[PDB]
């Protein structure tokens, strides 16, 4: 009986993790627009992987093999978002919610990054994003203004544009 | 006082970092490409002065030192030199230089190339205005919004060393230990006395 | 303050027909895409500033807009 | 399907009924600070679920508009979306609040949570999971996690935490 | 004597918080209570753009509105005693346009007593500033130098491609 | 270093070259005690510096 | 320690110092220089040490005994040339650079009348060789660590290099004077145009004179030399042009004729013609503007298609010349190693169990000096940074300059990997010792390729596992895990590397990981149980594990306690099942029952080697308390019989499987042992 409930557990956890660790270290690779990143997603004790840690180690673009907590935010956003969306290219899900994620990131990763949402959103899965950065709603197709009114309390209201008129 | 400039070897990615023109006193604004390390600067800066940042256990220390090709280094160092004109800093000078060579096994603070005891330069950036334990003043990329969700607590014991008045609480409480087994001792006393 | 300047630069285009409804449709008919996404966002700050009040009814349609109390004349 | 537009009443800085206009494929959400815009975001987080200390407020009666500052406006709130997926028919989802408590509706018709629950498991997400939400700052704390919370959810996905109980029993069972 | 420098230290803080946080902000007000005593914690009570009907509670905010708090407490408590030297570290993410235009008017302004460092991804921080500076990593190596405030200023925003 | 009360500084920061001779004599406790109240320009750090080196003393002759 | 170190400097000191013409001078010498980079104390000791043996200021009188230690130095370096240079040429940065400032500038007077005095006797020599090049290969380095010291004679050093024999030694000697001036040329200030014209054409007389590694040292100076101050590069236009000719001649004419015999007339020139296409093509690039002077056809496509078609022929000393040409086309443009064709070569050779034991060597040696080559460039041209960086954008952040070094590898490291399971032992070498060169530039991920880093262990050879081990515990001391996450891996993978071979061998890594008092437990109650209840594990690998384990060092109580336990337990249960089956009724039960057997064993040896009561054993249960057993185990010497007992075993199950009556009987009798095994106390 013992032995049949360890199965269930290996079987599933062993097959989702796969799947999902040979999808991250392509969809990286394809993510930085180069070739000379790596992500490895490695599980400890692999005889009975569902009781203990999952261990995560991502390259830099063009650095040395470093500890994760080392690398800089900007590199660390990246490697986020190439496991976010791994994950969803393992069951998928019907929408994003992204919210400021240009934090930390320069103008030209941001650029990179809008190019794979793009080349991703057609026939995948839908993604809404708040953003301040115009950079990164420029590949959108319709914007959505938010503004307040004074009043006893700040009360909100919403208008929209249309974006499919326009040259490049 | 006024940072006038500062000097760099082997620390994170600052291989050998000889004299840069002088700093200026009202705002010079550094900008740079993602990824090029600019917060590790600050890094030493705080490095340097700031007791916090080297609290982390050896692996880690050992992940401080920069190892980019050739040799391997085993003693990095930083230097710098500020001028304290007002004298707010006590020991009077022109251009003070200070420096914190690190090594695996050593930790050693050269001011003015005589040798220092660990306790008396915290005393005196304490005296001076510093505050070696304090996060406040020092800003890292992201943590500005904890300030405002932090408990009121925290805020109150930050105000409250912006008055000045933690090494006072410090030494009153650990005294009074004392004095109490000095009125043990005194008990003491008086009954041998009787005796 | 380049945003003020063109805050001068709408009360120019303003001042020249004086009908009091600036359509959006017809500023951005003939501009390109983020320069077009500028100047929206511009029509947001200026709702900011009180100095304009902008009205929309359907989902997608142009704005109207008409000044208000802060316009600095 | 995909996500064709929401509806909000009364909460967070939402005074009145307005229907937040139909999406296209892939929009954006832009506006200037302090306006308020992460609210529909909390919204949308609140019509498929999520634990309210998630919520960033306390308590769940400051919900309604205008409550925080210190009047209220009303004793409800309704926040609802539209799922159109493949075949000419559209789901209305809802969910009330009323006291502490709060209740789900199907095709305007009063449901339980778990009902509700099993047919968003049908579409594909998994709310225990918070897999696929980003708010302010999290985006770092994605990668500094200490490796079990990531072991967590990678369990939380598989359906393989059910199977808790039964794996512990049967191990106290043998080694005893 | 303990007792009465907390007593003024107090004061100065709340009276210089309450001038700052209504410069930044064009129309508002902030204030610091303490609490029921001894004394156990400092609460802080902010309102804008009702003026009379708000005063808030903490967890319900914004990011622009937190950071603006923290920024002006800094200026506030630097304005009472100042402090050696300041550097930020991408503090100018959360706020707009107006409010990083406000900010950098401060720092003009408040430039003349202590040294400023800082970085950034925005031009609008360097409307105020003497000299710059430049940071290059080649050679799996980071170096620092000094450059011109043209070629910053064309950098900042006008290039938009991978280099 | 220089200054008639030093030995005060030294028994609040380093204390430890300070000796039977120095602590049993040297000092006239009532008359420090009463000198660190007025003086001009005291900072409060000092003062607690001040405090434990004075309490420590006493601590020792007892 | 550190004390002990001190210590025995200190007398190696008194000695060297003291009673010299000691035998063991020179191995002292060498031994200190191997300590200079281990710490800093023992590093500043050193440093003054050899600042007063030999780097003092020998004023000008009695000179014999300057030569006496002129002598001396010159053992040293003689004896410890088959090792290395890293150590002494480390010191020597350490003597300059420790003194930059004026300080009297003490070390720089007595190195320069060093250098000159040891001219002075080479002058005097006129005429032991051994210590000849020697001297030169001495003079090699100390133009190495600085040039300026060896400024002046180079122009006396000239006559050398004209001419000279056929013999190794001198061969050393064109060698290292050819570095020499490599290293010098540029430096030397103001130069006569004869003396250049008279070393490029000597130059070429020596190239057209000797073997492989000779012409190579020298050409590559040959391009410094031109790259830095002469310009007629139609010389080397028009040698490259006759080469480039010649081959292309000889491919023709091939094209059509795989049965001609002019191959085996000309063969030297062949294989003369690829080795120096590949120098020159590496050392200095004439595919520009003027070397062809005129619109360029991609002479680097045209070599590489040539040498790609010379790749299949019939001999195999062709092919080895043909893959070096072709490394060093690569070493010049690394974007070259992208094609598809020399991609799918180097996984066709050396994959699929190919028959040439050459071209793995090379393909290694390629790899290697690849990585050195790129590592010391990327150096040097840090030095000079103020002069060239300031015409460099900001917003360009260059990568493929950077990057290239780490991708290059994805493509050929797993197979590197597998080429680690090699039945000789110079392609093991070279192997281990390119992915370990590899490895400390970060270059690739280290956890996935870990496990067979560790197994590679268990190797004969002392050097291997040496610099293995080394390495490894270089791997572990920065991050905690690693090691830890892939071990039962690692000893099947050595498991599998033996029995592709064919005491303590696994005792290093099992110190390791001793530190965790969790991940002690697991490994270990993981491994033993997975192999032994029901797993038709080998019995050569149970051999193996049951070697290793007894064989284990034990610092602690925890250990016996705890393996004991488990086993027991287990036995228990699966030996009970296994006697009643057994007699309620199989040549499945003869396995089984080996296996169980020799767990038995194992038990029983263990006990023997404790001498504990297992009253006190069952008395411990598991997580009893931190503190209780903390008494380190006492054993006795030379017990070590469990290789013995295993054989004794080994011999009873005799490798004989379903063949006989008599193994029946066999199997009877070990049932009978089982009994005997229950009646034991
Ligand atoms: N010791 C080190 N040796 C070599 N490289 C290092 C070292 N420490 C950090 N780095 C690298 O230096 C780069 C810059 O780091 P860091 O200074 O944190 O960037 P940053 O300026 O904070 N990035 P960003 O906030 O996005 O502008 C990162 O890619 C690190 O991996
Ligand atoms: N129920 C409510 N009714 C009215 N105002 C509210 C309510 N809840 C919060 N607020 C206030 O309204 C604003 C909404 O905050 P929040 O939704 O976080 O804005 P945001 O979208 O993050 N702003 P920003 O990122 O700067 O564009 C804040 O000023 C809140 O204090």
């Amino acid at each position: 009986a013992f032995e049949q409930i360890k199965k269930e557990r290996f079987d599933r956890f062993n097959a989702c993790f796969e799947s999902v660790a040979t999808n991250i270290d392509e969809i990286y690779k394809a993510l930085s627009r180069n070739s000379s990143a790596q992500a490895f997603l490695g599980p400890e004790n692999p005889e009975e992987p569902y009781l203990d840690g999952i261990n995560y180690n991502c390259v830099a673009p063009g650095k040395r093999f470093r500890p994760m907590d080392n690398l800089s935010g900007g590199e660390k956003t990246v490697a986020a978002l190439a496991l976010l969306f791994a994950i969803h290219s393992y069951k998928p899900a019907p929408f994003f919610v992204l919210d400021q994620i240009d934090a930390a990131l320069d103008n030209t990763n941001i650029g990179k990054v809008a190019n794979y949402i793009k080349e991703q959103s057609t026939c995948n899965f839908q993604a809404i994003v708040i953003s301040l950065k115009e950079e990164f709603y420029t590949k959108a197709e319709s914007l959505i203004g938010v503004y307040p009114e004074q009043g006893d309390c700040v009360i909100s209201k919403v208008l929209t544009f249309d974006l499919t008129k326009y040259p490049d | 006082m006024y940072i006038k400039q500062v000097i760099i070897q082997g620390f994170r990615s600052y291989r050998d970092q000889t004299i840069v023109d002088p700093f200026s006193s009202k705002h010079n604004v550094i900008v740079g490409r993602n990824g090029s390390g600019k917060s590790n600067f600050f890094y030493a800066i705080q490095f340097v002065l700031s007791d916090e940042f080297s609290h982390l256990r050896p692996e880690q220390r050992l992940a401080l030192l920069h190892e980019g090709t050739g040799p391997r280094v085993i003693s990095a160092f930083v230097e710098i030199i500020f001028d304290n004109s007002d004298n707010r800093l006590p020991i009077d000078k022109e251009e003070v230089s200070l420096r914190r060579v690190i090594g695996a096994k050593k930790d050693q603070y050269f001011l003015d190339k005589k040798m220092v005891t660990k306790n008396d330069v915290m005393n005196l950036l304490e005296s001076a205005g510093f505050s070696r334990s304090n996060p406040y003043y020092i800003v890292k990329q992201g943590k500005i919004n904890q300030m405002a969700t932090a408990p009121d607590s925290q805020r109150l014991k930050l105000l409250r060393e912006v008055a000045g008045t933690r090494v006072y609480d410090e030494r009153k409480e650990e005294s009074i230990s004392l004095m109490k087994e000095t009125e043990g001792k005194r008990e003491k006393i008086n009954e041998l006395l009787k005796y | 303050k380049r945003t003020q300047q063109m805050l001068h630069g709408l009360q120019r285009a303003l001042a020249k027909t004086g009908a009091e409804s600036i359509s959006l449709l017809e500023l951005c008919r003939n501009t390109n895409r983020k320069q077009a996404a500028a100047k929206f966002y511009s029509f947001l700050v200026l709702k900011k500033q009180q100095a304009i009040e902008l009205t929309q009814e359907e989902p997608y349609s142009d704005i109207i807009a008409t000044p208000g109390p802060r316009f600095h004349i | 399907g995909f996500l064709k537009l929401i509806e909000i009443e009364n909460f967070k800085s939402y005074k009145g009924r307005q229907i937040i206009g139909p999406f296209q494929r892939f929009t954006a959400i832009i506006g200037p600070n302090g306006s308020g815009k992460s609210n529909l975001m909390d919204a949308i987080s609140f019509v498929l679920g999520e634990k309210t200390s998630n919520l960033r407020v306390k308590t769940l009666r400051d919900l309604i508009h205008g409550a925080p500052v210190g009047k209220p406006a009303a004793n409800r709130a309704f926040v609802s979306m539209v799922y159109s997926e493949e075949g000419a028919e559209d789901r209305t989802f809802a969910r009330v609040i009323v006291g502490g408590s709060s209740e789900y509706k199907i095709n305007n018709k009063v449901v339980q949570l778990h009902e509700y629950s099993e047919e968003l498991e049908k579409l594909g997400i998994l709310i225990k999971a918070r897999n696929f939400l980003v708010f302010q700052g999290a985006v770092e704390s994605i990668a500094m996690k200490n490796p079990k919370e990531r072991t967590a959810l990678f369990e939380e996905i598989s359906r393989s935490g059910e199977l808790a109980q039964e794996y512990d029993k049967r191990k106290k069972e043998m080694v005893k | 004597r303990k007792y009465e420098a907390i007593q003024l230290t107090f004061k100065q803080v709340s009276k210089n918080f309450s001038e700052v946080f209504q410069k930044l902000v064009p129309g508002g007000k902030a204030t610091l209570v303490m609490k029921k005593g001894q004394f156990t914690g400092v609460g802080i009570r902010v309102s804008f753009t009702g003026k009379q009907g708000e005063m808030r509670e903490m967890q319900q905010l914004s990011g622009g509105q937190k950071s603006l708090v923290a920024l002006a407490l800094i200026f506030a408590i630097q304005k009472c005693d100042p402090a050696p030297f300041y550097l930020f570290d991408q503090i100018d993410q959360a706020l707009d346009a107006q409010h990083r235009k406000a900010v950098s008017d401060m720092i003009m302004e408040l430039a003349v007593h202590a040294q400023f460092i800082t970085t950034t991804f925005r031009p609008e921080l360097l409307e105020s500033a003497d000299k710059f500076y430049g940071v290059k990593f080649r050679n799996k190596v980071s170096h620092i130098d000094v450059i011109t405030a043209e070629m910053a200023k064309d950098f900042v925003e006008d290039d938009t491609t991978h280099g | 270093k220089r200054g008639p009360l030093a030995k005060i500084w030294l028994a609040a920061h380093w204390d430890k070259k300070l000796t039977k001779a120095h602590v049993f004599e040297c000092n006239l406790e009532s008359s420090v005690e009463s000198i660190i109240s007025p003086k001009v320009k005291m900072a409060l750090r000092t003062s607690g510096h001040l405090l434990l080196g004075v309490v420590r003393i006493y601590h020792r002759k007892a | 320690g550190i004390s002990v170190r001190k210590r025995v400097i200190k007398i190696l000191r008194d000695i060297c110092i003291e009673q010299p013409t000691f035998p063991k001078i020179t191995e002292m010498c060498v031994k200190m220089i191997r300590r200079v980079n281990d710490e800093e104390g023992i590093k500043k000791l050193v440093n003054e040490t050899f600042q007063k043996l030999w780097f003092t200021p020998t004023p000008h009188n009695d000179k014999e005994a300057m030569t006496r230690k002129i002598l001396n130095i010159t053992d040293v370096v003689a004896a410890c040339r088959d090792t290395g240079y890293d150590w002494f040429e480390q010191l020597l940065q350490n003597l300059l650079k420790s003194e930059e400032d004026s300080s009297y500038k003490p070390v720089k007077k007595a190195c320069t009348q060093l250098v000159d005095n040891l001219v002075e006797h080479i002058l005097k020599y006129e005429e032991n060789s051994g210590r000849l090049v020697a001297c030169i290969t001495t003079l090699f380095l100390f133009s190495k660590i600085r040039p300026q010291l060896m400024v002046k004679h180079a122009m006396t050093m000239q006559p050398y290099l004209t001419t000279k024999c056929s013999t190794q030694n001198d061969f050393m000697v064109i060698c290292n004077v050819a570095k020499i001036l490599e290293l010098v040329v540029p430096l030397m200030e103001h130069p006569s145009e004869t003396f250049l014209a008279t070393i490029e054409e000597d130059l070429m007389k020596l190239i057209i004179k000797y073997g492989m590694t000779v012409v190579q040292h020298c050409v590559s100076c040959l391009g410094a030399v031109v790259n830095k101050v002469t310009q007629n590069f139609k010389f080397v236009w028009a040698c490259f042009n006759r080469y480039y000719g010649a081959i292309s001649k000889l491919k023709s004419q091939h094209q059509e004729d795989p049965n001609n015999t002019s191959l085996l007339t000309n063969k030297p020139a062949l294989l003369r013609s690829l080795f120096t296409v590949g120098a020159l093509c590496r050392h200095f690039d004439f595919d520009l503007e003027d070397f062809k002077g005129n619109s360029k056809v991609n002479i680097k496509d045209k070599v590489l298609e040539l040498l790609m078609y010379f790749t299949k022929h019939s001999d195999e000393e062709v092919q080895t010349k043909a893959i070096i040409g072709l490394g060093f086309a690569f070493i010049q443009h690394p974007s070259l190693m992208f094609e598809q064709e020399v991609k799918n070569l180097y996984n066709n050779i050396l994959s699929d169990k190919n028959s040439s034991v050459n071209l793995k060597i090379q393909v290694l040696k390629n790899l290697q000096t690849y990585l050195q080559e790129e590592d010391t460039r990327m150096q040097q041209a840090d030095r000079d940074w103020k002069k060239v960086a300031k015409q460099e954008d900001l917003k360009e952040m260059g990568d493929v300059s950077s990057g290239m070094s780490s991708s290059i590898m994805q493509l050929y490291l797993k197979q590197v990997l597998e080429a680690f399971f090699h039945t000789q032992s110079s392609v093991r070498h070279f192997a281990l010792n390119v992915i370990a060169l590899t490895l400390n530039q970060g270059l690739i991920h280290p956890v996935q390729c870990v496990p067979y880093l560790i197994a590679m262990g268990t190797d004969p050879e002392p050097a291997m596992r040496n610099k293995a081990d080394q390495q490894l515990v270089e791997i572990d001391k920065k991050y905690a895990g690693f090691i830890h996450m892939k071990a039962v891996a690692g000893m099947k993978m050595s498991y599998q590397v033996q029995q592709a071979i064919n005491s303590a061998l696994c005792s290093h890594l099992y110190s390791m990981i001793r530190g965790n008092r969790q991940h002690r437990r697991a490994f270990l109650i993981s491994l033993l149980n997975l192999f032994d209840d029901t797993a038709k594990t080998d019995v050569t690998m149970l051999l193996y594990i049951a070697d290793n384990l007894a064989c284990f060092p034990y610092q602690t109580q925890e250990e016996p306690l705890f393996i004991m336990h488990h086993i027991d337990i287990t036995l228990s249960v699966s030996g009970s099942n296994l006697l009643q089956s057994f007699k309620e009724s199989l040549i499945e039960f003869a396995n089984v029952s080996q296996g169980i057997l020799l767990l038995l064993m194992l038990k029983q040896h263990l006990k023997n080697l404790c001498g504990f009561s297992d009253s006190k054993i069952q008395k411990y249960s598991p997580s009893e308390s931190a503190k209780v057993y903390d008494k380190a185990i006492n054993r006795k010497t030379g017990v070590h019989f469990h290789p013995k007992q295993t054989l004794d075993f080994l011999r009873s199950d005799m490798a004989n499987s379903k063949i006989t009556e008599e193994v029946k009987r066999s199997i009877v009798k070990q049932y009978l042992d089982f009994k005997l095994l229950m009646e034991h106390l």
